């Protein structure tokens, strides 16, 4: 049938914003906004029913020295007061070693998920491109097909540029390799079991069959080896023979087969050293305008 | 669907139905074995399963 | 005489907290190894999973004469089992997949998989591919007239796309149902925001009541006299009725009957210090 | 300018010439010639401040541009050693193949480079105060 | 199920559960004021204004990034006002500011008669808002 | 608008680095900001080293050494070897148990060569 053909998903390229990574996008969120909400209820117990320093530039001081764990310099001294600084402690704990813990996780155990599963996934996109062969049963079979999502799929490849077809096999092939997964080819799926199982080991077959073909043993009309084939062929099927022969030549005649962990390069972490530049070209900035106020 | 009863050699069903007579078509599941394609004919595969 | 015991706090606190980092990074290590079963061979090496195929069919009857050899050792399985892996009919099948969550890996035709998994209630899927390659067709009945123009429809009908027309049309549009994040969400770490908010809550509550307390006295002795010797006479006698009446340890023996794991026990204890 | 294979060393540059595409370092040309630019003028600001001790404020804003000499020239390693490394994974594995990235020795100058032109920073910013605090 | 929203009212009613607190304190100080100590009701009112002016304006960036435009839109509207509030009568003596000087009239004390009933209905009206959409999200 | 300067400064840049904290703090908007950054930074580049070093020592503690034939069939890293003539090559083609079935599959379609021809070249290899 008609297969997708996509390069084996890569590692990463880790985009600079990924320390961030082990906890969601909805907890690094919640965070923040529980930061000014444990500052500010520290605030109210300090200066309101006192027993003071902690003014509101000076509890945001406090939960930022206890939320990095590097401590603080002014503790709190009231019964109120210090459980607020008894459970904002207590959440630090556990957020630095689920942060510490998950990130231990992702280095461990790698798995890399394709971002496409089906032709629908790729027909709910328009980041990936598409290709098919120029002149074949594979072009032919979107342009007359019905059924509106090969019909999305048509209209895609039919107008978007630079070209998506390709001339011949080996070109779409290397057409996926050599452009790091942009192009999903569109192969017969036998094909797509082969180019997998041959060397450099680059792509793989995502999804299932679209269409269904069928491949036959033919004999000319009104032959008498019409009756013998087809009665051999529906015996070799029972006899397990056509998928013993067909593990030896896809599979077992072929390559790939069935960690190391390397260190951290600068890249995965390169993200906090822009936060870091940054921080302080704010605070120089934060600097004159203080200055000039005087 | 289909039977070879060994002791009696009668076949049952859907195809018991269709080499004996009664019927001239089944359209319905049929799988294509090899046993059923020697008694009936079958078309080429509407369902690849 | 102080800085032995803020002395030996501090490495209490060295241990117990780095045995819970160094414990959550192993949950969510060892839950990030576990990977969905997505072939044959990954249910071959399973002896967790059980496998499963009808009591009388083809589908056995595949397996019996496999010699694939990945099917070999299935099938190596499935004959020596206990209990019984070999349900008798599709309905129990399912209804075994239904109930027994993640133990139970039914075996069946791949459109009688598909039309089950998009039909209420949607509570199982097709992993995997196909195993075998099968065929269904149109039964022309030996020679007859009907032989070579029904297959001459039944390729027709299969290039126009009425073949996928049709199954999508059954299969999928009169279906019941459609069609990892790799990260803590809220939900796990969900208790800390609430010991927060509600630790916070505590906090401006006693705010309240420390305003009231010192600053309406403004416009001892005897009371830990009293209270301390209340607390030791009956704390005298916590210790008194916890160290007898037997119940500081119940063990609920037990077993497992498969059939809906139904817990059934074997005995029951509550030994107390001398006295079981 | 290639060494090895096609021996001939022929100064090549990713301009518009011609898997070594070599722009991943295109992204990142201007940061180590933006600092340069800022170690220009603060270098122009340098002896000017010797040369008139009248004017009050020329040790520090000079010393800026000493200190943003060196944090542009930080980003302009991270980006460079980004760029190099993100290149060096989503090439397709080969296990009879060793890609080595070792470095010259003007990254050697350029991280020697922010060591000194964050000493003449700290310098220049002592003579702040000890020349205004006089005067 | 706990999701980021859910979390913001859960805050903003431990929050404003205070604010109340504010307002109570805030009436009970002018109805010394009226009836019944200018220069007391200087200090003590100057200092309780401007936490609600900055909490409130915490509410409006906080459903900001939580996408509940309703619950957002309900607070613009005592928000206009402390915007406004912000530039009406910011009386004199470059100092923080507020409620603080030449009290004891009736101009100035039905503006002042107006911070004491609305405000109070306002935060008591959304502490029982935001205990509704906390308690409509958690269990939906 | 002293305690600051670059003898203290480089102290409380060290003293945030590892994550011990010193009586230093800065008192300044200006200056809690590159104490916050810096704090934050040091948050992320030591639970980078923590969760990356309990990655190195449990990725070396899954390594297990090959004690079986069939722990020895699925390693297509670690590749097999048979001397070119004698019984120990005939006993893997006509074998029928198929672990060995899969081990002379490897043999045959097999780049280069893991056929040695004498035993004391076969040792040599290993
Ligand atoms: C009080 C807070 C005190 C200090 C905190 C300082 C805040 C951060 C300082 C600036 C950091 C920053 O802003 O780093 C620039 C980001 C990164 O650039 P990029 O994501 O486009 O990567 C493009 C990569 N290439 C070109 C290959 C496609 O750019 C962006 O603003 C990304 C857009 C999202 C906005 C968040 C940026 C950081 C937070 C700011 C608050
Ligand atoms: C506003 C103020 C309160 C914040 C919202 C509280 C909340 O939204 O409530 C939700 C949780 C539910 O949790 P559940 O386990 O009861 O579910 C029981 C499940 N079912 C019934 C099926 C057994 O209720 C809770 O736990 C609330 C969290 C506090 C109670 C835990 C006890 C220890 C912590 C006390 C906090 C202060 C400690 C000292 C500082
Ligand atoms: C004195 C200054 C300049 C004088 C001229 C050079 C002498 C020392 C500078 C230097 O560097 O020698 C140059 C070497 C280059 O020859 P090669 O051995 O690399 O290639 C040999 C292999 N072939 C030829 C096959 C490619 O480059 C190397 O040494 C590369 C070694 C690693 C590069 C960075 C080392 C320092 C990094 C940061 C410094 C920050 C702290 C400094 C205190
Ligand atoms: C920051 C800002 O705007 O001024 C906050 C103002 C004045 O600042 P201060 O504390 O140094 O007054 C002097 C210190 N004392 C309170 C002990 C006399 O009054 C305050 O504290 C009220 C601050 C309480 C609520 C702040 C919420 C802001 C967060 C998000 C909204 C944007
Ligand atoms: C104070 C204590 C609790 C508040 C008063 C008790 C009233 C019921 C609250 C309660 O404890 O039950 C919890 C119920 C949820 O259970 P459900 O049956 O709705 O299932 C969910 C069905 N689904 C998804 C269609 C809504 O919450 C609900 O009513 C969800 C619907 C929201 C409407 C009532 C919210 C609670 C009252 C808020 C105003 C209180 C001011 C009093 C003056
Ligand atoms: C962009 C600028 C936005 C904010 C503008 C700041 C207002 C400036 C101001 O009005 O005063 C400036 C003061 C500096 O005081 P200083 O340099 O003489 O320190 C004395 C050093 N010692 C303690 C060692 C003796 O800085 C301050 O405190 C600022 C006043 C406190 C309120 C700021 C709260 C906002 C918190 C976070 C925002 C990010
Ligand atoms: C405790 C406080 C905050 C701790 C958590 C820090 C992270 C905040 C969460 C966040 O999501 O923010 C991260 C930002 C960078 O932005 P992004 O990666 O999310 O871009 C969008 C990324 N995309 C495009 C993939 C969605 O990282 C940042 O710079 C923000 C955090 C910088 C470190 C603390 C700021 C120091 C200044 C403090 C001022 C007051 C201190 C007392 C005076
Ligand atoms: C103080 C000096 C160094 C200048 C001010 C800080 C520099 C580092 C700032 C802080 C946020 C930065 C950014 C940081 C990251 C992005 C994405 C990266 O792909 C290219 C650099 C780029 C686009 C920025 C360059 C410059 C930048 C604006
Ligand atoms: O020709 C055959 N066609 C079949 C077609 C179907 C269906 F899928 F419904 F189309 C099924 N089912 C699948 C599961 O068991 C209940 C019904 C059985 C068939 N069988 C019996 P087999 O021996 O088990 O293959 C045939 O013999
Ligand atoms: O009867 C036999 N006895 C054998 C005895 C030995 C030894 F171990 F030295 F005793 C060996 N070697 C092992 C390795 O190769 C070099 C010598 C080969 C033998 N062979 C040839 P085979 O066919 O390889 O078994 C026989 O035929």
């Amino acid at each position: 049938g008609i297969s997708i053909m996509i390069k084996k998903p890569q590692k990463s390229k880790p985009g600079v914003f990924s320390f961030l990574d082990p906890l969601a996008y909805e907890i690094w969120m919640c965070i923040v906004f529980a930061y000014i909400g444990v500052s500010v209820v520290l605030f109210l117990v300090s200066r309101f029913s006192p027993y003071n320093e902690f003014g509101i530039f000076n509890s945001l001081w406090f939960s930022l020295g206890a939320f990095m764990q590097q401590g603080c310099d002014i503790s709190p001294r009231s019964l109120s007061g210090r459980i607020v600084g008894g459970v904002w402690w207590f959440f630090t704990l556990i957020i630095i070693s689920s942060y510490t813990a998950n990130l231990a996780a992702f280095l461990t155990v790698e798995r890399m998920v394709s971002p496409i599963e089906s032709a629908e996934d790729l027909s709910k996109q328009t980041e990936i491109a598409y290709g098919t062969l120029d002149s074949g049963s594979t072009k032919e079979f979107f342009r007359r097909s019905k059924i509106a999502v090969f019909d999305k799929m048509w209209t895609y490849m039919r107008s978007a540029e630079p070209s998506v077809f390709v001339r011949t096999t080996a070109e779409g092939v290397a057409r996926v390799r050599k452009s790091k997964g942009k192009y999903a080819y569109l192969l017969e799926s036998t094909m797509n079991e082969y180019i997998e199982q041959r060397k450099p080991c680059d792509t793989m077959k995502v999804g299932g069959n679209l269409d269904s073909k069928g491949y036959g043993i033919a004999t000319p009309k009104g032959s008498s080896l019409g009756t013998p084939v087809n009665l051999a062929v529906l015996k070799l099927s029972e006899q397990g023979v056509l998928d013993k022969l067909k593990n030896k030549w896809w599979y077992d005649k072929g390559e790939c087969g069935a960690e190391k962990t390397s260190a951290l390069s600068l890249s995965n972490v390169a993200g906090v050293f822009y936060i870091l530049v940054g921080g302080l070209g704010l605070a120089m900035l934060v600097a004159l305008i203080e200055f000039c106020y005087k | 669907y289909g039977a070879r009863d060994a002791d009696t050699k009668i076949w049952n069903g859907m195809v018991g139905e269709l080499v004996y007579g009664k019927a001239d078509i089944a359209i319905a599941p049929l799988t294509i074995t090899l046993v059923r394609e020697e008694v009936i004919d079958f078309s080429k595969p509407f369902m690849s399963l | 005489s102080g800085r032995i015991v803020g002395g030996v706090w501090w490495f209490f606190t060295l241990i117990i907290i780095s045995s819970y980092t160094a414990n959550l990074a192993a949950f969510l290590t060892v839950e990030r190894m576990v990977s969905p079963i997505e072939s044959a061979e990954d249910l071959s090496k399973q002896t967790e999973i059980a496998y499963g195929t009808l009591d009388s069919g083809s589908t056995k009857e595949f397996f019996r004469r496999s010699k694939i050899a990945v099917f070999d050792k299935m099938w190596t399985y499935m004959r020596s089992a206990e209990p019984s892996v070999f349900v008798r009919t599709t309905a129990e099948g399912v209804a075994r997949v239904r109930k027994s969550k993640g133990k139970y890996a039914y075996l069946l035709e791949s459109t009688m998989n598909e039309y089950i998994e998009q039909r209420k209630p949607c509570d199982t899927m097709k992993v995997g591919g196909n195993l075998d390659s099968k065929g269904y067709g149109i039964a022309t009945p030996k020679g007859s007239s009907l032989g070579t123009p029904v297959n001459l429809a039944v390729l027709k009908l299969s290039e126009q796309g009425v073949l996928d027309k049709l199954k999508n049309k059954w299969w999928y549009d009169k279906g019941e149902c459609g069609a990892k994040t790799s990260a803590l969400s809220l939900s796990n770490v969900a208790g800390v925001f609430y010991i927060l908010v509600g630790g916070l809550g505590l906090a401006m509550l006693v705010a309240l009541i420390e305003f009231c307390y010192k600053s309406r006295a403004e416009a001892g002795r005897k009371a830990l006299t009293l209270l301390s010797s209340v607390f030791a006479v009956c704390g005298l006698g916590l210790l008194g009725i916890a160290v007898s009446t037997d119940y500081w340890l119940y063990l609920e023996e037990g077993i497992i009957l498969p059939q809906n794991q139904s817990t059934e026990v074997k005995m029951s204890l509550h030994s107390g210090l001398w006295r079981v | 300018c290639f060494l090895a294979g096609e021996e001939r060393g022929r100064c090549f540059t990713i301009e518009y010439v011609m898997v070594n595409v070599l722009k991943m370092i295109r992204s990142a040309t201007p940061f180590p010639l933006v600092s340069l630019f800022f170690m220009f003028i603060g270098f122009i600001l340098s002896n000017i401040g010797h040369i008139r001790p009248h004017r009050t404020i020329l040790a520090f804003v000079s010393g800026i541009f000493f200190i943003l000499s060196g944090l542009s020239l930080v980003v302009g390693l991270v980006l460079y050693i980004s760029s190099i490394n993100d290149e060096m994974l989503n090439r397709t594995k080969d296990a009879e193949t060793y890609f080595n990235y070792k470095y010259g020795w003007s990254f050697a100058f350029a991280a020697i480079s922010f060591l000194l032109t964050e000493s003449a920073g700290v310098m220049s910013v002592y003579l702040f105060m000890k020349r205004y605090t006089a005067e | 199920a706990f999701t980021f929203a859910a979390f913001c009212y859960m805050l903003t009613l431990v929050l404003c559960a205070s604010l109340i607190f504010f307002v109570i304190w805030h009436i009970i100080a002018f109805d010394e004021l009226r009836t019944d100590n200018i220069e007391r009701i200087c200090c003590l009112l100057r200092k309780l204004v401007v936490p609600e002016y900055s909490i409130h304006g915490l509410f409006c960036l906080m459903f900001l990034c939580a996408a509940e435009w309703v619950t957002l839109g309900l607070n613009i509207p005592l928000l206009f006002y402390h915007l406004w509030r912000y530039f009406h009568r910011p009386a004199d003596g470059s100092e923080v500011m507020y409620d603080a000087v030449s009290i004891m009239n009736a101009d100035i004390l039905n503006y002042c008669q107006k911070e004491s009933w609305c405000k109070l209905a306002f935060y008591l009206l959304s502490f029982f808002y935001y205990l509704y959409s906390m308690v409509y999200t958690l269990v939906s």
